[PDB]
RNA sequence: GAAGAUGAUCAGAUACCGUCGUAGUCUUAACCAUAAACUAUGCCGACUAGGGAUCGGUUGUUGUUCUUUUAUUGACGCAAUCGGCACCUUACGAGAAAUCAAAGUCUUUGGGUUCUGGGGGGAGUAUGGUCGCAAGGCUGAAACUUAAAGGAAUUGACGGAAG
């Protein structure tokens, strides 16, 4: 039940979902996509 | 399919017991279920319990008198070092004063109270309290 | 415009860049 | 226990039985099936008669240890059972409530007619369920005249009958009340016969 | 229309309540009842009320009406209720001294250990 | 409950159900306490003396409190054979 | 200035229902709140939260105000009450009452050694109402009341030291937050444990050792 | 929300099940969900039934019957008031009213 | 009967309504791979509550109709049982509610396992790849924009809805 793999050998399963889930988290592919610094008109700094 | 005995066996001591009932029927048996079974018994939290042969798995109905609040499986058989029991009995136990949680180790299945006085540890099983 | 209609409106405004570009490979 | 007098008595089984008392319902519910001796094959449920008495000696001890006699509410809603409770409340001392029951009655504490029974006791779970409800919100144990189909939640004491028969309400409500007078020493022994008849608490169509 | 509201009604129920035995089938007589009984503060309230009053009363007399009770329907409702037949409808005389239960009935007296005639 | 020096520190020891064990709690309306009457063998109910029994809200309000009843009756002599153990 | 209704006001007036818990060993229902008074000198309430809500109608809204009250004697005593009313003052009264009649029994207990006075609570206890469950944990003895102002305000008012506190779902909404406190708290006499094991004998309702004086 | 726990229809255990036409307005509507009406009439209106007994070349000439099945849609069914909106609680009632 | 033609209606209707009618509708060989493809409810396994019906198999049993007067005729009737499509009541329990015998056994949180989502839009768009004869299918962003959008229920109001 729960629809994750609860196996004790698992790991791989849970860690890669995780890895792809969090894609759909705006804070955290803003900064591995490197938004700020390729497409921000400061470039990523605070003062311009 | 079936993959844990164990789980089924609490499963259904747990619906019986929160159904008022005094007695449950377990199929299939086996040893963990019954050092489990006699772990919970020695504590007090269930009444005797009877092993049905049947020249097969077996099944084993089991007398309830009231006290049990949960029992249950933690599936995985999670690896637990000496100083992880800790967290353990925090996560799962109502209160530090009452409770157990019930470990297999080398030294055989017992609850941590047990395993802390011998100095054991192992994987975890389950609990109850 | 009734979900199904804008869909039918895309359909034909993408099949026009398939010719557009078409032109030039 | 109970000594050997308190058993069925001949002149019980025969009142009980001329009066269709062990008929019982077509279907039977799960909880009542201890209470079912043998189903005729026309379809009615034989009631064992032996067990309807052990549950009226019962009831009438619960009815009897109520220290103020005017703390037993008996109710009826049925047509068929209103005289009963009101002969039953005239011989015993009860509180009686036949007809319609007021939603409210034990609840409601500034309705008129607001009551505090210690115990009630209800002819039938169905036509009754509203006593039977509002006992539930106020911590009243009930005693109910049971057939093979009654309901049974909320129900402490079954007194399994037939409550559908016009004889049988009569019967069951006389035998409850001539075990309260005996257990309270009214009636002075349980051999002597007592004053009333059991066609007092028997109902009457209006033209005789 | 015509429907009498509730103060007329309920006055005359009250006053047949406590006054029937010196009321009667006649407006004028209740009337005049109703004048020296009750405090009414108009005089088409008080002719309101005995009409009304004549209606229950008239309608009595083929038989019992809801609601209203006086202190002789209801002794004599009493002294139905205390009726007991001076035979028995349990006695077992009526069917000679045997029960008409089927076999399976027969067999569940037999097994509380009766031997009673069927 | 109570303390190291042995003192019970807790108020109101509360009461249990006779067919379940469960806590009677403080607002369970639907509980009741049974008493039943002691009978001589002259046949007349002694004053006072009860034999009482409580059962919770739940079991009444599941149609089991009957069969309870049956059950506690029944081993305390106060009944004789209408409850099979046997189903 | 009082006269009874109920029996166990009668039995109350009189000086023979003495303590609360007689009331809650028997379960007995209490519909009047002078009982409560009577028993609980010392009970001190606080206003939590006052909403205004509306219903709509041909000529316009209409307005009625909305009263949470929280009421305890901080020593194991504690009870809720909501209602509303066309003014917040007697909004705030008729919670009040309600919140007096409500009240509960709390079992306090000991994170670990039984040294002095129970301090926090025996168990872990949830409960939930709405969207929102509240889960209260026992804390050790030097903690406060880890929690959000209304809680704290609950759990003070309990008696209560020591206690940890987990919500989910919208704490927002006051009355679901403060309702699912009061369900929580109060499984703290539901939870069996060991050292309630035992069997006690089934002590006679003091309605029936009083019969008499509770008639009328 | 969902309005009804059988969906409008009476498929339960099948994947489709072929259309009907409406009698109304010739719309294609599933058999199970269809309104259907069995109507027996007189083939001759009760007025004209002694008329046509005093004509007849028989004497006691058992007069015919007609039958047919009737199918609409839900809106023509509605229109024609062959079943009205009930109340959330009346819906669930199925047996057949008198 | 899409398109188209045409008569009405209409302020206008290249719409609804009427009359025609091409492709299509059917079939055989190949393609295409999508639907509110829905129970909007993954699959395997265990357990938890009452009730009457029903389809398939099997097992014991008639005041029934019928072969034939009767068997191993058949139908029906009465009971059990395994499997199935469902339904009714309850609500211990779940839930935001609607409701749910699972959507329960979930803060007292762990039987196994696959897939999917993370405020609303931009957008299933652009681009690259890939499948397809094509129509398209599959995979699939970002810039930028925005304080709500949304769910279930309540009271009112309104309805070319009903009574
Ligand atoms: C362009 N956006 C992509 C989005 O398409 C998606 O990427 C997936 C990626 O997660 C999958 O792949 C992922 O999962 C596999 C898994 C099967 O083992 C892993 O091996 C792999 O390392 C991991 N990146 C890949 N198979 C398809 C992409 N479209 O999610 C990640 C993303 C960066 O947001
Ligand atoms: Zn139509």
């Amino acid at each position: 039940g729960k629809g994750k793999p609860r196996g004790l050998n698992s790991a791989r399963k849970l860690r890669v979902h995780r890895r792809n889930n969090r894609w759909a988290d705006q804070a955290y592919k803003a900064r591995l996509l490197g938004t700020a610094f390729k497409s921000s008109p400061f470039g990523g700094s605070s003062h311009a | 399919t079936r993959t844990s005995v164990l789980a089924d066996a609490l499963n259904a001591i747990n619906n019986a017991e929160k159904t008022g009932k005094r007695q449950v029927l377990i199929r299939p048996s086996s040893k963990v279920i019954i050092k489990f079974l006699t772990v919970m018994q020695k504590h007090g939290y269930i009444g005797e319990f009877e092993y049905i042969d049947d020249h097969r798995s077996g099944k084993i109905v089991v007398q309830l008198n009231g006290r049990l609040n949960k029992c249950g499986v933690i599936q995985p058989r999670f690896n637990v070092k000496i100083n992880d029991i800790e967290r353990w009995t925090d996560n799962l136990l109502p209160a530090r004063q009452f409770g157990y949680v019930i470990l297999t180790t080398s030294a055989g299945i017992m609850d941590h109270e047990e395993a802390r006085r011998k100095h054991v540890s192992g994987k975890i099983l389950g609990f109850v309290y | 415009m009734r979900d199904k209609w804008r869909k039918k409106r895309v359909r034909r405004l993408k099949r026009k860049r398939r010719k557009v570009r078409a032109r030039s490979k | 226990s109970l000594p050997a007098s308190f058993d069925l008595t001949p002149e019980d089984a025969k009142l009980l039985l001329a009066a269709n008392v062990h008929l019982g319902a077509k279907n039977v519910q799960v909880h009542n099936k201890p209470y079912v001796y043998k189903t005729r094959p026309d379809g009615m449920n034989i009631i064992n008669i032996g067990k309807t008495w052990e549950k009226i000696v019962l009831a009438a001890r619960i009815i009897a240890a109520v220290p103020n006699a005017s703390d037993v509410a008996v109710c009826s809603s049925r047509t068929f059972g209103q005289r009963a409770v009101l002969k039953f409340a005239a011989h015993t001392g009860a509180t009686a409530i036949a007809g319609r029951f007021t939603p409210g009655n034990f609840t409601n504490y500034i309705t008129r007619s607001f009551k505090e029974p210690r115990l009630v006791v209800v002819t039938d779970p169905r036509t009754d369920a509203q006593a039977i409800k509002e006992s539930s919100y106020v911590n009243i144990p009930v005693i109910a005249l049971t057939d093979m189909d009654s309901p049974s939640e909320y129900v402490d004491v079954a007194i399994p009958c037939n409550n559908k028969g016009k004889h049988s309400i009569g019967l069951i409500w006389w035998l409850l009340a001539r075990e309260v007078l005996r257990l309270r020493g009214i009636i002075p022994d349980r051999t002597t016969e007592w004053s009333v008849m059991p066609d007092l608490y028997f109902y009457r169509d209006p033209e005789e | 229309g015509r429907v009498r509201t509730k103060t007329v009604k309920r006055a005359s129920k009250v006053l047949i309540e406590r006054f029937y035995p010196k009321l009667t089938l006649d407006f004028e007589t209740n009337k005049r009842l109703t004048s020296e009984i009750a405090v009414i503060q108009s005089k088409r309230l008080r002719n309101k009320i005995a009409g009304y009053t004549t209606h229950l009363m008239k309608r009595i007399q083929k038989g019992p009406v809801r609601g209203i009770s006086f202190k002789l329907q209801e002794e004599e409702r009493e002294r139905k209720d205390q009726y007991v037949p001076e035979v028995s409808a349990l006695d077992l005389s009526h069917t000679n001294g045997q029960l008409e239960i089927d076999a399976d009935t027969a067999d569940l007296v037999k097994s509380l250990g009766f031997k009673i005639p069927v | 409950m109570e303390n190291d020096k042995g003192q019970l520190v807790e108020l109101y020891v509360p009461r249990k159900c006779s067919a379940t064990n469960r806590i009677i709690k403080a607002k369970d309306h639907a509980s009741v306490q049974i008493s039943i009457a002691k009978v001589d063998e002259d046949g007349r109910a002694i004053a006072g003396e009860n034999i009482t029994y409580a059962l919770s809200g739940y079991v009444r309000g599941r149609g089991e409190a009957d069969d309870s009843l049956n059950r506690l009756a029944q081993q305390d002599g106060l009944l004789k054979n209408v409850w099979s153990y046997s189903r | 200035g009082w006269t009874p209704v109920t029996k166990l006001g009668r039995l109350v007036k009189a000086g023979k229902i003495t303590s609360v818990e007689q009331i809650y060993l028997h379960s007995l229902p209490v519909k009047e709140y002078q009982i409560i008074d009577l028993l609980l000198p010392d009970l001190k309430d606080d206003v939590m939260k006052i909403r205004s809500v509306q219903k709509q109608t041909r000529a316009g809204q209409r307005t009625r105000m909305k009263a949470v009250v929280v009421i305890g004697d901080s020593n194991g005593h504690v009870g809720l009450g909501i209602k509303t009313a066309k003014e917040v003052a007697s909004a705030i009264k008729a919670a009040i009452v309600i919140a007096k009649l409500s009240i509960i029994p709390i079992r306090r207990g000991y994170w670990g050694s039984n040294l002095g006075q129970p301090h926090s609570l025996p168990c872990k206890v949830t409960g939930k109402c709405g969207s929102v469950a509240v889960r209260l944990i026992p804390a050790p003895r030097g903690k406060g009341i880890v929690a959000s102002p209304v809680v704290k305000r609950l759990m003070q008012l309990a008696g209560v030291e020591d206690v940890y506190t987990s919500s989910s779902g919208s704490t927002r909404t006051t009355e679901n937050t403060l309702k699912a406190a009061f369900a929580a708290i109060g499984n703290t006499y539901s939870f069996l444990t060991p050292n309630l094991w035992a069997e006690t004998p089934l002590a006679a309702s003091p309605l029936e050792v009083y019969a008499e004086e509770a008639a009328a | 929300p969902k309005k009804r726990a059988s969906n409008g229809r009476n498929k339960k255990g099948r994947g489709h099940v072929k259309p009907v036409r409406c009698l109304n307005c010739a719309r294609c509507v599933p058999k199970d969900k269809a309104i259907k009406r069995v109507t027996i009439r007189n083939m001759v209106e009760a007025a004209a039934v002694r008329d046509l007994s005093e004509a007849s070349v028989y004497a006691e000439y058992a007069l015919p019957k007609l039958y047919n099945k009737l199918h609409y849609c839900v809106s023509c069914a509605i229109h024609a008031r062959i079943v009205r909106v009930r109340s959330r609680t009346d819906r669930k009632i199925r047996t057949p009213p008198q």
